[PDB]
């Protein structure tokens, strides 16, 4: 079943090795003798080491293992997919999800993400949290924002529990709390920009996954990211979303997108700065919003375009974008002074 | 893999001490090679340290032991002074780099059920319950009775109701007010021919 032929070095480079120290004319059968006489010690030493780390205990041989070897008609009620002591941990989940101790919300991440091949406790969980997402939309509270968003950022990072059957009743509560209305107070609206840098975070996490299959994760999230931005007389909530949303999906997603949008929102940037009679709740929320997309996308520029000429790049970005583009270009060159 | 570092440490120092000798280029598997050379020198002084203290009844190497070993091993000590007015004095002493550390977790549930229990050693871990052990499920209990006859009338009362709607509207139709095709569309007469077969028939 097997056939160890003699490994032989071929006579003519030995000669050549031979010769470089300039011995004689050679003949074949000598040089032939001995590389097969060298091969047989050789491969006697391998069978000494192989022994060796056989008893060292390892498949690997390193350098110094041959140094070493150089010494020479009712049916029954049912059952769930549950126990009774796993659906109380789950219950211990749930509950830590609710946890106002973050000593408790540690314990719950970690468990999380932490819990390999647990599989079973697996859509159920996933199922009524979506629709405690939909539930928590309608009623509005940003700390069960905040705990759901960050559990499943646990359960994306859990290494061993595969997304991929149990995708499509997670992605658009997900995206639910991207586009708008997570309103609790009106001037409590500042967390949830932080959220929706969050929730898009985690898109970015989604989206390096999934898309090699049919195209749900890329061509349809940006097709609704796209449509969305051309959705005019929405709220601004909807238009942060949507670009940070943009945002998240890396370099060249924003250079193909954001090369017309660059001018195209600095009107939409002056058409919310000096403009409306007065409503502040709007304005302070669209210029924040403006102020931190500028410089988010300003990194994309910056990788493209040189730093020169920022009077002429403000004419290149419809004005409103300099001297806080060039602030950034200023920022990314001190970046870059970094490395 | 880890061990590589105190190797290339190694090369490092033959490095500094070829710039204390003023090598400007090298060959750099003959480098390596004498590296090698150098810590198969330090194992050599450390073997003849070994099979040369175990000729005592001690073990520990004294400074006289080594100084013998180096007399045996071909070197004149007495350039050992000398040499540091080259060595700490020429050459700046490179620092080691070893960065370890213990992270922190928490799985906390509330289950052990069993600290000694029978095979009794006080030297384990009893994880959880959540992992180790299962359980069984029923899911369906309710036993009340009069709800549960409660329900039964209750369905009772909808199939009279249903079947009652159901041939009100089906067949001949005399009502109680003029018109009662939605309230009370009651059923009229039949006459037919033989009455005390049918209401004297168990």
């Amino acid at each position: 079943k097997l056939k160890l032929s003699n490994t032989v070095l071929p006579s003519e480079s030995m000669k050549v090795v031979a010769e470089s120290m300039g011995i004689a004319q050679i003949q074949e059968e000598t040089c032939q003798l001995l590389t097969d006489e060298v091969s047989y010690r050789i491969k006697e030493i391998a069978q000494d080491a192989l022994k060796f780390m056989h008893m060292g205990k390892r498949q690997k041989l390193t350098t110094s293992d041959i140094d070493y070897a150089l010494k020479l008609x009712x049916x029954x009620x049912x059952x769930x997919x549950x126990s009774v002591e796993q659906q109380l941990y789950y219950k211990e989940i749930t509950e830590a999800c609710v946890g106002s101790c973050e000593a408790k919300r540690a314990e719950a991440l970690q468990s999380i993400a932490t819990d390999p091949g647990l599989y079973q406790m697996l859509p159920r969980f996933s199922t009524f949290i979506s629709e405690g997402v939909r539930v928590n939309v309608v009623q509005n509270n940003l700390a069960l924002l905040i705990y759901l968003m960050r559990m499943v950022k646990a359960l994306m990072d859990n290494p061993t529990l595969y997304l991929e059957k149990y995708v499509h009743e997670l992605i658009p509560a997900v995206m639910t709390c991207i586009v708008s209305r997570q309103l609790c107070l009106r001037p409590d609206v500042d967390n949830h920009w932080a959220l929706r840098d969050f929730a898009a975070r985690l898109v970015a996490q989604i989206c390096k996954h999934f898309s090699t299959t049919t195209n749900n994760i890329q061509s349809r999230i940006t097709k609704t990211f796209t449509k969305s931005w051309v959705d005019e007389k929405t709220p601004w909530t909807t238009r942060y979303g949507s670009i940070a949303g943009l945002a998240e999906l890396g370099h060249d997603v924003i250079k193909t997108l954001i090369l017309p949008r660059l001018q195209q929102e600095g009107e939409r940037i002056r058409s919310v700065l000096d403009g409306p009679v007065l409503s502040n709740i709007d304005r302070i929320g669209a210029d924040h919003v403006q102020s931190l997309l500028l410089k988010h996308c300003a990194p994309v520029l910056a990788k493209l375009r040189p730093p020169p000429d920022n009077q002429d790049a403000y004419r290149a970005e419809f004005g409103s974008l300099g001297p806080l583009l060039c602030s950034q270009v200023v920022k990314a060159r001190a970046q870059a002074a970094l490395q | 893999n880890y061990h590589l570092a105190r190797r290339r440490t190694l090369q490092v120092v033959v490095s500094s001490l070829l710039t204390e000798a003023g090598f400007e280029s090298a060959e750099k598997a003959s480098v390596e090679t004498l590296t090698e050379m150098l810590q198969s020198y330090i194992s050599e002084i450390g073997r003849s340290a070994k099979s040369y203290c175990e000729h005592t009844a001690r073990t520990q190497p004294t400074l006289s032991d080594i100084v013998v070993t180096l007399v045996e091993m071909g070197f004149n000590v007495d350039t050992l002074p000398a040499y540091a007015k080259r060595s700490q004095r020429m050459v700046i002493t490179x620092x080691x780099x070893x960065x370890x550390x213990x992270x922190x977790x928490x799985x906390x549930x509330x289950x052990x059920x069993x600290x000694x229990x029978x095979x009794x050693x006080x030297x384990x871990x009893x994880x959880x319950x959540x992992x180790x052990x299962x359980x069984x499920x029923x899911x369906x209990x309710x036993x009340x009775y009069q709800v549960l006859r409660e329900k039964a009338a209750s369905q009772r009362r909808d199939v009279e109701r249903a079947l009652t709607r159901f041939m009100a509207k089906t067949g001949e139709t005399q009502s109680l007010f003029k018109d009662d095709v939605s309230t009370f569309p009651l059923i009229a007469a039949r006459p037919f021919t033989i009455p005390y077969l049918t209401a004297l028939l168990p």
